[PDB]
Formats: structure tokens, C-alpha cells, sequence
């Protein structure tokens, strides 16, 4: 099998760059079009991240920042696979994510919310994904917070994730929620993508076959990325 | 065939998520960060730096900047590099940094690229593949830096000679300078406006 | 106007005492049919609590036992409306509440769930109505929590509550649920009341117009009481 | 016309907010209690203790129980009154406690109440209405305690005539002892099977 | 009862401020996003008009501007309640009209359409709610008009409209329109609303029970302002 | 709960409405107006004047404006404000006025605000809110007028701090002229474009 | 892959034990509710049987009691797979089979119907599932047959079956009936099995590409066994 | 994710299909039945009996049992026992029976197993699983079967303990005998009623 390029991406499943809803958008999106390029071995290749270098409690937010005991919150497992747009696993993926903590307060020296901090939760972990795609986190379900786009907008309870894989056209940046959230209807960020499947597809499902009893809820995530095309005649990306 | 997931705002604590150790996070041993040069990499350091810029030409203290870039011979640490050269074995090819909370500065230490096949038999200028996330950017927005001494590579650049408009080339060319010995390159990127920088769809 | 007996208590609005789903009322439901007796004195009569007893923070959950620093958790007003069958406000009625912690873990002896204790909350909150039959409250959204009923069993998140009233006939304890919680469909406890409108009588809804910028989310929630009938002809309760 | 709100259970944590001071929660200043003596009030001083049993005769140390009544003189303590007779004062005429964790035994400091009158001009025996909350319970259950000591008036009692079976009255009849000089009634209650305590839809 | 903020606007349910189809919008609309601040005494206070300076026939447009006779038209009364968004009556809140006379042409300077000038209509009446939040005014139906948007652009009939109430959050200029008027579903004035239960709001309900025999027709028409929560805890006001 | 009553532009003849006496229309004995001192009235006199502009610098000789102010001690004269001092009882504290047809200034008569308690026990340096209608204009603009010599108390207003462009905080600084004795403020608002005024929603 | 507990039986897709209207279970099912506990090695271990004890006719049920000539009945092949709840195949697994004759007769000494026996058929089989969890064996289609519960009780013809698997929590005999067959909506017993789904779970499918011409028809069966949770962070199991 | 299948009775002919050398079926050349001592097996040989009645006291004389149990050292011989230990390679720790047709008494020949890990570093007392099938019951029936003799162990084991009425702990708890030098453990089953049998969702 030789490969080709990746599948253009299909701007009408993202958000626009320009979307007024999100009032800090207005003066961070470019005001001509982006333009699009044949793909050469710059766009098809990707950084490689050992799993030597990553300690044992890194997927684990619970544990991982918990110093006098542990961190106060709802324990939930958080699992799924991440493949391309063809349906083949994407392997060894680096798969890194953020949040607040049940309080709905970030860790960041920036954030002043009243929502109270937790000495015991950091609120980062990253993690690889397997050969089979499949990735797993434990951490404290984050708590939704107001911020400042209209003075009383709250973002809708979410873990913030990044995904650098096997191509630097695949690197994506984006942030699932959690089945039922009512704030979910009301986000304006959540509003910039245009369809309302895309916007279903940022949605985390309770999974409760994989709950641990007496122990913690599980929720599952699967993410799709750019996939390669193969190519049988003119490989012309060199 | 499945939908690409939406891409959504890194948001204003993307470094809490990305850059722990700089948010005064200690929960890692092993910490990503803006240094690509390990001390028997080969080729040219420089330093590449610059600011990013919003619409009114306030730069921005939130923004999330990674590069990607082919070794001194133009090689890329990746196994989807198909020239069958072998690559520097103490190369990364990427790193991560954020703008100064206070400045705005942003900076990588790397090395100079060298110049890699381009499609159809073609050879692209050096070039380093640079990416930016911030609160406000609902996409990851994708540029290239090309430098201002490879004036003869440039010119012959497939990618810098498919964008029509010659007065938006140049928003894509960081400026030579030698600060003290070193060999740095200043990039600064405006997002919008005037001088807006060239961003890509790849 | 001449009050006479409080209405019927309407037993299909209510779950029955033997409920095989949920299994420690196997043992504790009686066998014989309840006897229904025609009220007197005792039963629309009930006693009387004076405002000047309650604390300035009984209502206030999330300082009410606060100590080094506020509890941990998504802060958030309830309040609401309780009135009778028939419409009419209940005055001056006492409402308690308790509740787990953001963990879903109760400070009582027995409650040895992992889900991490808050040394900063304690759970249980009073107020009584005002001549409005309105009620309001502050507190930390309780994390849903494992039980043993079958091994795998969670509890929605929710708030007990109990009501004094006018009557000794009106004494209720219940619970509430938060809109769009996933796990509701799924309690056997939920589950004992019969049917699907009477289940959705217990669940608190979002009100945003109601939300306090950059402080509290805000759910609304009422309840109604039986209800008394006036008499017009023969008064017969003495 | 509006549904009554539904009962759910108490729960097994039902004294976290009922009783509180009794589950080391200190976050009132005033909490309310089993005993309804206070140092005026009037009548004779009684003690009402039991333990209450599931099906199996296990005793239910998580359960809450809750008695309203009148004064000595059948009077209850509620605007809702209308024998325009004048109420004790220092009288609350309620009261809440829980089992003891380890026995399984609860109790109440009270007065005998005075009779009632009871519909069409009849009179009702003394009595005190009692209400059970548990896990398990999903309905508070409504009982009373009459007294083996008022025979005379029990045998008029229009609710106790109201029960056909005979041999059911008398789990609504609590025994008179006298502890040290204190007179005590003992009131166990069966929720289920033989002996059955009968229950009353109110 | 403590007042606290006015309900943040939800600004989905007006129009944007760039709406192309109405071209004079082009250049009259901000580029940069509205900076939403939180409320002051600035923001919820306003000014106190006495109805000891109003006119008698301050409210009646047909007799306030007569001199030789009655104005030519069709006679209409027009009232209607003004409330806060969550119902409670506004009292004493100064409500101003103006509107173009029965040939669509307005007693203003610059306006030179064909359609004839009335010699007794003045055009322009005011009132003050009473205390159920209550206004009546009386007038002649206004004609539609042409109006350069696009060459062959008409504005269906309508009355402009104006409210200063208890805070100047409230403040609002709009317009409303009549039931049935076929000029309402091509209007780029009216459709810069994005929804049509909004659109629906200006539209004057036709209202024959009060019509008065052998005088005049009747419009029913409500208002909506934002309204103030209450505050229970932290009055962070002031 | 309601949905409030959609925003529409004020249309070009806004003034027959509003400012009837200056469309040459004599329908009421009592007018209202751009001149907020009353004989009266206590504080120090100023003029405040300005023009408004289109997104190609065109001044709108249609647009109605109105200011909301606070008295000499800053108490508004309002059932709403709840500082508990007496405010000025000659002082409607409100104003309305349109641009002049030919030239496009538009002017009031009042006095320079006290300072106005902010939230959480802060300050708000002396400003004036004002709003603008006209043709064209969908909803209201709100924004503020703060004065250039109160520079010591403009760095410490929290409004103007919530602005995180300080190149944008300078569109909300009238500035301070003296013709002929009388104290004149400048306050020139531009609706789009370079140096937009900033507006709020309130 | 480390592997945790089996996932929790869902007792809503089974029959419940005291089931009415099959009488015989009116007094063979306990009154208590059942005790969940938490599974150790004693429920997740289960034996292990080799195939070599296997005859080469002991799932041919057919043949495996012929003694003079071939029973007589309806030929039929019944083939399927065995998985788990999440999927996977079930491998080496014990399946035993039983049933009654074509005339509805079981070779039992009890059985006294007059439907006759007949002397070629045992009706009793059993094999092991391969390692994609498949399994088939051949025998005569049963007939239905009358029971004593109420006194023309009859059961639609089914195949009785047992699964000895990987653990013991897996244990499960249950019946199979045969598509279109009309009893099968009168039967006390299925309908002991609460939703429709499940009941319909049970159903053998007619499978017409796999008849054998000129020989046999082929119904096509899949079991659905529960299935092990896989364990990422504390294996508390031991 | 799919449904386990539905359970259904066994029926009363349970044994056509699970023990048919019992019902005089000679089908299959190797048989399973109740002895689970081969000659090499380790441990003390013990024999399991007893009876299983239904809610009136009679004894079911169609009943279907089996039992699961570990080695004499506590390793089952499963692939999914996880001690590291080497099981007795003489032993399937399995077995079936079925009452006899006329008195309804069952049994096993097998050895006594030992103790066995509980969840996190707790030890079971010795047990053996057993579940029981039968016409009328529509899903198997799950027990243990404890010794009397192991009351040290068994007062420390977590699924007794788990069980909070003592007075049912009881029924889980078989009698040692001694028949002519045979260890024999009597265990009887009561599916229904008084001294009802505990059963196990496991
Ligand atoms: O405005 N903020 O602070 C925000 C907005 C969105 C986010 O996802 C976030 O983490 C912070
Ligand atoms: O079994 N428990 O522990 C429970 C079950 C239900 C509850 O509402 C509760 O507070 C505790
Ligand atoms: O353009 N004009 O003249 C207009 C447009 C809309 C109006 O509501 C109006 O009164 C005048
Ligand atoms: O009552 N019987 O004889 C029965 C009832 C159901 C059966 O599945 C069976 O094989 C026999
Ligand atoms: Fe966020
Ligand atoms: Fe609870
Ligand atoms: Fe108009
Ligand atoms: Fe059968």
C-alpha cells in the first residue's frame, strides 16, 4: 500500500473562523479565505512520542496532582477509540486533555471564580492510544462555570482534548461534553458549528455496562480524524 | 464513511492542558516544551520569535503556538517520510511554546531546515510548518515560515508561488538578525487585518 | 369559610408500599391493606414553627458549615413554590433538606463510599415558606453515588426534602432530581412511583433567567400539599 | 386542579437532615428534638419507648420517627383547632427522633394527652399519632398509640371501632410500666407479618 | 425584597446590528462586539415623569392636533399592557408613539412622498402606564409607505413606539404592526428578527369585543421589558 | 416567562415622535428636552457636545440621543437608587436631543456627575450614560461619557477596566474646553470603523 | 488486558422468580429479594471440558440413538454463535441440549402423553463452540405439547438448552422457539419473560441459504452470554 | 451492546437433557455426574447431601443441582484463576445431580476446598457455589455452602458478613456428620417460607 495525501477537510462540519456569537472571534479571524494547498510530505508526516516517558499516573487525574488525600468530585472513567474518517484505528496517537474541577475552577492564575479550588486536583493528563485505538482516563467530572462573552453565559460541564497523530493535517483541538447537560442548548461556542449532527458528535454517552460498582461511572467518547486516501496509479506527493 | 470530529476553541487555559509545567503544574516527569535541539542535533541553531497580533494589534497572551519541521538535510523525524534518507536520530521536529503572559513573546530554540521534495518531482524552499490555538480561534490556524536569506529557494517555492497576491508572500518570510552570536529569525503573525498573515487549509 | 377534611390522599399518584425492584422494602412494606379512616381533629391539625429559632445560614448551604474555605462543587439556588391541590399558597410550612456532597458522599457514620468527604460542607438546610408559599436555598449539586441494591446501582443526583405543614395529613418526604440528569431513567427508587407524569413531578428544572453572573446556576422546583375542601352545608369534623 | 407531589423513601441518611445534632452535624443552634416537656408544661409526665421490626423481627436501627398530639387537655396546639378552648402554652405537641444506632431502641419525653373530641359530637380515646419514615419505607406510615390504661375510652374510640378485626386493635395499644417512679409506655411496632402494627391512610 | 440585575438580554431575540438587507444598517453598525458589563446603580435606575404635566389629550392623536375638523381615517383605539419578562406589571413607565398619517406621509421636513398631508393630524401622543401596567391611546390607522431600501421598497402600516421605564436597562424603541397586513411577510425592517415567534410579538391583535359601535375599531397590543431578580444572599449591587 | 418585546430601528423621522417641537409640531404645553439644569439645580454647570458618525465619517443629522446621569453628589434621581442620601431635588438627572439638520452637533445643557458607588464597595469615576437611536441603528447603542480631567479616578473605574484594549478606553474620554467661561466637553461618537466608540449591553 | 468483574445481571431483561400465571412457581420462588455481592474468584472461574471425552455423534441427535432405522420428524439443522454481551466470541463453551420427540414426547418415565415415542430418538445432544463461538448440531423439529397448568395449557415447540462457559456468573439455561410458530403467543411460560424484545431474543430464525436440498432446513440461533469489564486501574478483585 | 439472553425453567424434564444415563438414556460414552474424587485427588474426602423443599415443605423431587469449588489448596482449576498457584491437576472442581424420584435426598462426592482470596487482601472461609434448576423456577438459584466446622473463618468471611440478619447467615451453613468413618455435610435448601435459604445475584 502507498499512500496519498488526506482527505480535504470539509469545512461545512466545522465552525467558521467568524463566528459573532463568540464575541472574542471578531477580532481573531482572519478576514480573507484560507488557502488551501496540495499536500507534500510536510503536511503527511507527524512527531513520534515515546511511551517510556510517561509516568504511570498520568491518565489518572484523580491520582496523578492528589498530595493529603483525594480530590472532592464525581469519579468517572472516561474511554474510546480514536479512528480516521475511513474507519481505521489511528495507533499511538498522542491524546492530551485539560479541565476544571468540580467546582468549575481552573487551575490557571487567571481564573478567579468564586467556584472553590481543589489542593488535591491538577486537571491535566495525557495518554497514548493503543493498536487498537482505544484510549482510557480516570478523572473528577468538571463542573460548568460562568465566563464573560454576554455577562451571564456559562459554558455547559466539558474536558478540553488534543490529538497530534500520524499526520500534522490531522492535529485538532477540541472539547467533549456529557450526555444530558442542559447547558449543552444554550453554549454559543458549542452554537459555531454549523450542524446540529456535528455538534451531537462532541457528546461523551453514559456507559453504564462499564460503571465500577461502588466505585465510579463511565462515559464513552469515540473521535474521528482526517484519514489518508491510497493511491494505485501517479504518486505524485513526491 | 464517519465525519472528521468538529474542532473546537483551545480556550484561554489551553497552556493548564498543554504547558502544565508553566502554569505551575507539576504532575509530569517528562515536560513538552520549545527546545528542538538535543546537544548532538545537527545543522544550524537559531532562535525563531515573534508576537501574534489580534485585529486592533493588541498581541495576544493566551495564544498556544507548535511548529513541525524536517531535520538539517530535510528529512522528517516520521514514519510516514518516504525519501528512504535516514533521518538526525536526536530530533524531535516539533515543539510547543506559549506568548509571554506579560510581553506577548513567544520563542523556539531549533535548527535551520533544509529543503524538502515538493510534489511532482518539485523542491520546497526551507520552510517550518507553524500551528496557533487560542480563545477566540475556533480552528487551529496553519502558516509557514520561510526565510528572508533563502531568497533564490523561495522564489522557486511551489507553495509561496501558488498564493497570487505577492504582497501576502512576504507576510510568510521571518527576517534574519544576530543577536549576540546567535542566529535569530522574527516572525510576528497578524491574524487579521492589515498585513493579515497567509493561513492555510493542508 | 369553615374548613372541612383535607382531600383523599389519591394512592396511584403515590408508590406502593411493596416494590420488589427495590429490595430492602421487601421486608419493610406492611402486608395488610392501609385502614382509611374519615379525619378529625388530629389529622388537620399540625404544629407551628417561629421564625425567630432559625439561624441567618440555615437556608445557606454552602456557608452554613463552611470553616477554612468553601466547599468544593457547583454552586448553585433552588427555590420554588409549594402550595396546595387546589392552588392555594402553604404558608409558614418548615421545608428541611439534606444532601451527599459534590462526591456524592453524605457526612453520616455509615456512609463509606470512596467518593472524597468536604470538610468544608455539611449537607442539611432549613427555611419556611413565606406567605407567597415561596422557598429559596443555596447549595453544592450532589454527585450521584452507589448503593447496594443490585451491585451496580447509582443514585441521580438529588436533594431529599421533607414538609411540615397545615395538617398532620399534608406530612411529606420526598425527593428531587435535576434536569436532564441521565441516571433517572434508570432508579429503581424513582422507578416505584407508577407513573411517567408523577415521576417528572420531581424533577427541578434549569431557570437561567434566574442564573447569577459569574456566581450560581439556578433550578426551579414546586411542590404541592393535599389540599383541604371548605364546607358550605353539615359540619361534621366535631 | 393540581397532583400531590409523590413520596420517595427517606433513605438510610434520613437524620443527616432530620437530626442532625445526632449525627455530629453542628450547623444549627436551635434543633429540634424528642422531648416535649418544658418545665411549665402541663400533665402528667410519661415516657414512650419501643423498637420497630421488619419482617424477619430484625429491629430498624435507621429509622425516624415523628408524634404529633394535643395538651392535657385535649387540646391541640395548632391554629387549625376550633374547640375555642384555650391551649397550653408551653407546649409544642410534636416531636422527632430516630433509633439508637446500636439497640435499636427510640423514645419520647411527653404527656398523656387529653381526649379529643372526635366527629359528630363523639369523643375519641387519648391518643398520639406517630409517623415511620426508613429506607425502604416509600411512604411515611401513619399509626397511633392508645393506652392500655383507658380501657373505658378505648372501647368508645370511634377509629379503633373502626377496625373489624379484633385481635388488630390491640397492636395499636401501648403497655404501661412504671420505671423508678416514671411511668413508661412501651410501643413496639411490627411493619410486617405476624402482629402486624396496623397502619392508617389518613 | 432586594432587587438585584435585570435578566441579561438575550440578544437572540433581537436583531443583529449588521443586517444587509436594510442597507442604511451597512455603515450605521458597529464592527467590534458589544462589551456586556455588569449592572451598577447606573444601569438600573431612570427618570420619573409626572402626570401632572401631560396634556389631556396627550394620548388622543386624532383631537390632540385638530383645528378645523377631524382627521381623515379609519379611527382606531389601541391598548394593551406592559410587563416585565417575568410578568410583573410596569407602572408609570412613559410610553411615547409617533406615525405617519393616513396616507403613509409623516409631518416631518424631509418627508415629500405624493401621499396627501392631513391639515388636522399631528402624528405624535404619549401616557404613562397606570398601576396594572395598563395604556390606551386613540388614532387613525396609519397608511403604509414607500421607502428606498431597495427602489420598490414598502413599509407595511405601523406604529413606532417608544418606553423609559424603572431602569435603563429597559430602555426600547420598536414598532408595531397590524393583524393581517400583507406587507409584514416582505419587510427587511421586520425580518432583521431572526425568529418568527419574535417577529409575531409587534404584531396588534385585532380586538372585537371592544370595539365601540359606530365609532371605533380596536387593536390589543402588549409590551415586554426586561425584568429585575430578586436577591437573597450577597447584594453585590452596591 | 416572556420573551422581551424586540428592538427596531427608531426610522429617520424619530424625532416627530420624540422631539416634536423641533419638527415644528406644537401638540404639547410641556416638551421635553436637552437642558437638564433647573434654576435651581446644584452643581457646576458644563456643556456637553459632539457629533456622530457613519462608518465613512458622515455625520447622521437624524440620530435622537439621550443621556442618564447621577446628581452633583452622585444620587440618582430614581426610586432605584439605594444609597439612602437625599438627591438634588431639582434634577430630572435625564435628557434628550437630536443633531442639528444641517451641521450634525448635537449638545445638552447639565452638570458634571458626582462619583457613583460600583460593585462589591468599589468607586465608578463621574460619567454619563448615553444611548443612541436613528435610522439604520437596529437596537439602541448604549455607551459612556468619562471626563479627561478626572484621570486620577477614570484609572480606578471598574468599567473602564473591564476593557482589555486601552487603546478602545480612550473612545469613552470627552475632553474639556473652555469657551468663554462656560465649560464645554467634546464627545464625538463613531459607529464603525477606525476609533469606534466602544458600546456596552447593559 | 487484565480482566475485572462480570458486568451486572440486568434483572428487568429476565423473568422475575414468582411468576403467576406459571404455576409451579407460585411455590418454588423465594419471598426475600436476592443478595447482590461483589464477585471474587468463585464466580468469575468456571471447569473446563475437554473435547476429546466428545463422541462423534454427540450433537447429531439424529443419529445418536438410531438403533433400527432414523426417527421420524421434520430434519433440521440449527446452527448460531455464542458471544458476550460486548460482543466477543465465547470459546469452548458447553452446550447441552434436550427435547422432546416430533410428537411432543419426551423419552422420560414421567411424560405419559399419548403422543407417541418413538424408538430412534433420544432427543438429548451436546458440543463445544469453536473459537469464533459457533456451534451446530442436527435433530427432528419437536412438537408442541400439552402441560398441566391451567388444564389445555400447551407449549410451542422448543429445543431446551444450558451454556456452561467462562464463568460462573455466565450460567444460564433457557428454551429456543422456532420462527412463525403460533403458540408462542399464548405460552404462561415465555410470557413470564417481561418486554417484547427479550421474548423475541429466543427465537430461532428460519435460515433458507443454509437448508441442505433434497435433506434438511437449517434455523439459525445466537446466545448472548454477560460479559467481563476489563480493568485499567485498581484490580480489586484479589 | 447486546441483552444476555432471557432465561427460562429448566421444565420438569431437566435430566433428559443434563443426566441422561439417570433417566435410562445411553447416548454419550462418557458421562458427567456427581464425584468429583478421582484417585489422585487431593484433600479430605467429604460427601455433600441434602434436600431441597418447596414453600409447603415438600421436597422437590425434579430438581437439577450442580456445584462449582476450588482445590484443596483454594485454586480453582480454571483458566481464570489468577493466584499463580498450580492447581490439583486430578480435579475438575465441578459436578452434577439430580434428586432421587422417590425420596428427594441429592448429593455429591467431592473433597473439602480450601480457603479461596476475597477482594482487596480479604480471605473467603472455605464454600463450595451451588445453583439449583427446576421446574417453577425460572432463573437457576444461586447459594454457598459454608461449614459449621470452619466458624473461625467463617465469622471473618466478607459474603457472610455482607449479610446483615444473623439469623439468615445461619441458613448458609451445612452440619458435619460422621456416617461409619464418612465425613458427610448435610446442607438442606428451603426455597420458600420459613428459614428461607439466602440466594445470590452474582
Ligand atoms: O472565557 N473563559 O474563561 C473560558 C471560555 C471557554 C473555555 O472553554 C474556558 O476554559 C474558559
Ligand atoms: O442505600 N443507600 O445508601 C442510599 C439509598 C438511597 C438514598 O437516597 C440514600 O441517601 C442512600
Ligand atoms: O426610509 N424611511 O423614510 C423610513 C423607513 C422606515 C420607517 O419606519 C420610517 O418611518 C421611514
Ligand atoms: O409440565 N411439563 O411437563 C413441562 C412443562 C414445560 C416444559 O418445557 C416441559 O419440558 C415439560
Ligand atoms: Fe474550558
Ligand atoms: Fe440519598
Ligand atoms: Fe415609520
Ligand atoms: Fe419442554
Amino acid at each position: 500500500i502507498i499512500w496519498g495525501a488526506y482527505a480535504q477537510r470539509n469545512t461545512e462540519d466545522h465552525p467558521p473562523a467568524y463566528a459573532p456569537g463568540y464575541k472574542t472571534s471578531v477580532l481573531r479571524s482572519p478576514k480573507n479565505a484560507l488557502i488551501s494547498i496540495a499536500e507534500t510530505l510536510s503536511e503527511v508526516t507527524a512527531p513520534h512520542f515515546s511511551a517510556d516517558k510517561f509516568g504511570p499516573k498520568d491518565n489518572d487525574l484523580i491520582l496523578n496532582y492528589a498530595k493529603d488525600g483525594l480530590p472532592i468530585g464525581e469519579r468517572v472513567i472516561v474511554h474510546g477509540y480514536v479512528r480516521d474518517q475511513f474507519g481505521r484505528p489511528v495507533k499511538n496517537a498522542l491524546v492530551e486533555v485539560w479541565q476544571a474541577n468540580a467546582s468549575g475552577r481552573y487551575r490557571h492564575p487567571n481564573d478567579q471564580y468564586i467556584g472553590a479550588m481543589d489542593p488535591n486536583f491538577g486537571g491535566c493528563g495525557r495518554m497514548l492510544t493503543d493498536d487498537n485505538g482505544y484510549y482510557v482516563f480516570r478523572t473528577i467530572k468538571p463542573g460548568p462555570y460562568p465566563w464573560r462573552n454576554r455577562i451571564n453565559e456559562w459554558r455547559p460541564a466539558h474536558i478540553h482534548f488534543s490529538l497530534i497523530a500520524d499526520g500534522w493535517a490531522q492535529r485538532l483541538i477540541s472539547q467533549f461534553y456529557f450526555e444530558g447537560d442542559t447547558l449543552i442548548d444554550s453554549c454559543p461556542i458549542l452554537k459555531t458549528i454549523p450542524s446540529e449532527q456535528q455538534r451531537r458528535a462532541l457528546i461523551a454517552l453514559e456507559d453504564k455496562s462499564n460503571f465500577i460498582e461502588a466505585d465510579s461511572r463511565c462515559y464513552r467518547f469515540d473521535i474521528t480524524l482526517r484519514g489518508r486516501r491510497a493511491t494505485y496509479f501517479e504518486n505524485d506527493l513526491t | 464513511e464517519l465525519k472528521e470530529t468538529p474542532s473546537q476553541t483551545g480556550g484561554p487555559y489551553v497552556h493548564i492542558g498543554l504547558l502544565p509545567k508553566q502554569a505551575n503544574i507539576e504532575v509530569f516527569e517528562h515536560n513538552l516544551d520549545n527546545n528542538l535541539v538535543q546537544d548532538n542535533t545537527q545543522g544550524q541553531r537559531i532562535r525563531l520569535e515573534g508576537q501574534v497580533f489580534d485585529g486592533l494589534g493588541l498581541p495576544l497572551r493566551d495564544v498556544l503556538i507548535e511548529i513541525w519541521q524536517a531535520d538539517t538535510n530535510g528529512v522528517y523525524p516520521s514514519q510516514a517520510d518516504t525519501q528512504g534518507k535516514q533521518v538526525d536520530p536526536n530530533f524531535l521536529g516539533w515543539g510547543r511554546t506559549g506568548a509571554d503572559f506579560g510581553t506577548g513573546f513567544w520563542s523556539f530554540n531549533t535548527i535551520k531546515p533544509g529543503a524538502v521534495p515538493g510534489r511532482k518531482g518539485s523542491t520546497q524552499a526551507p520552510h517550518i510548518s507553524l500551528i496557533i490555538f487560542a480563545h477566540g480561534i475556533n480552528i487551529g490556524l496553519h502558516t509557514r515560515v520561510y526565510f528572508d536569506d533563502e531568497a533564490e529557494a523561495n522564489a522557486k517555492d511551489p507553495v509561496l508561488n501558488s498564493i497570487e497576491w505577492a504582497t501576502r508572500r512576504q507576510t510568510l518570510v521571518a527576517k534574519r538578525e544576530e543577536r549576540d552570536g546567535e542566529v535569530v529569525y522574527r516572525f510576528d503573525i497578524r491574524i487579521q487585518g492589515e498585513n493579515e498573515t497567509v493561513f492555510f487549509d493542508i
